[PDB]
């Protein structure tokens, strides 16, 4: 009697964890390669402590007199249930960390996939009318809602033939035609998206980073052109450029360099 | 200064070793694009030739011409 | 009496300013490594410092000092 909110917590709980960079004071773990997709297993090892009785992939800050922050109980599991939990589908970029070698890719998207064990494949369209009102309830957006049927791919799974809850519910033609490529190969799952897809605002603490080639600007009279500045790479010089050359006179008082 | 891309100018004090051999002075890194540039000018002198230690900025020592 | 955290959006009046040692930063093609600065002050010597060497090189048109 807790399977409709169990798939919200897990998949905001895996929502939180895509967005932070560190953890525990320490870099994120799922940033630490430089592969463009990655499948994290559904036994959600890789979401428990590192300080738990079985080593999960979470780091600790080490000193365990502050609290961990951590994302699912130790003895968690969310393969339960109508809607089984049965993994994530991470798509990466390429990423520019300041200070983390092992850094090398920001998460551009993530899918948590819950498999449908239910006693008829028709009964779908209910779960997910649970969990959606129970997302709607904690003020999470549903990107691109589905019920989907996946296959493994190269790297984790695919979706094979892909229905908006929408047409799941309020077309039988369609309903049917789905339900009937829902073989052996493919596995029957609900896919849930969190949200957060606009522009990013620039914070007072600096964690935020400018984005490459970037131009930070000022409204001058002088109209265009002549008020902004970038920092700028020479990819064969392998030097970092601060271009000033837009400004025309650059006025400072006590002034050093090397 | 004046459409040319310049670098800040450095500066160095230099004397001759003992021998009357050639000075060696490494050029600076110049960055992508430009060209390294050098000029030498006139501190202290005498005629002593070899009879002398110009080093010290402080002090001259000239023991005259051979 | 309010302050502001590190959430705090920046805004286009400069009302709101940076904390203290935090480092303005470039996602840059370098790979993996940003080019950042930040305003240090050196408590001893009671003097303010725009650190600007993460970025290799800074390039300017005019250029005045005092």
């Amino acid at each position: 009697s807790s399977n409709a909110f169990d798939v919200i917590e897990l998949s905001s709980q895996i929502q939180r964890y895509a967005s932070l960079s560190k953890i525990n004071n320490r870099t994120n773990p799922i940033l630490k390669d430089n592969k463009a997709k990655e499948f994290k297993d559904a036994d959600l090892k890789w979401l428990k402590l590192e300080n738990c009785p079985t080593a999960g992939d979470v780091p600790t800050t080490g000193n365990n007199n502050d609290l961990q922050d951590q994302f699912i109980a130790c003895d968690a599991d969310y393969r339960k249930g109508d809607l089984s939990y049965f993994g994530s589908q991470f798509e990466f970029s390429t990423y520019v960390h300041p200070s983390n070698p092992e850094i090398q890719r920001q998460i551009k998207q993530v899918v948590s996939y819950f498999q449908y064990r239910g006693m008829e494949r028709a009964f779908i369209g209910d779960a997910a009318g649970y969990v959606i009102s129970e997302a709607k309830k904690k003020g999470f957006s549903a990107q691109d809602y589905r019920i989907v049927l996946i296959e493994p791919d190269r790297v984790g799974y695919f979706e094979s033939n892909a229905i908006s809850y929408e047409e799941f519910i309020e077309n039988p033609s369609a309903r049917e035609n789905f339900l009937l490529k829902a073989t052996k190969d493919r596995t029957l799952a609900l896919a849930v998206s969190l949200a957060q897809t606009g522009e990013i605002a620039m914070q007072r603490d600096g964690s935020v980073a400018f984005l490459e080639d970037s131009e930070l600007c000022w409204d001058t009279a002088a109209g265009s052109a002549k008020s902004c500045l970038s920092v700028r790479y020479d990819t064969v010089g392998n030097k970092t450029e601060l271009d000033l050359k837009q400004i025309d006179v650059v006025s400072a008082k006590g002034l050093s360099f090397e | 200064s004046d459409g040319k891309t310049k670098t800040p100018v450095v500066s160095t004090y230099e004397t001759f070793q003992d021998g009357g051999r050639a000075k060696t002075i490494n050029a600076i890194e110049c960055p992508t694009g430009l060209n390294n540039r050098f000029a030498a000018v006139v501190s202290s002198f005498s005629t002593a030739g070899q009879n002398a230690n110009f080093s010290s900025e402080s002090a001259k020592d000239s023991q005259g011409t051979t």
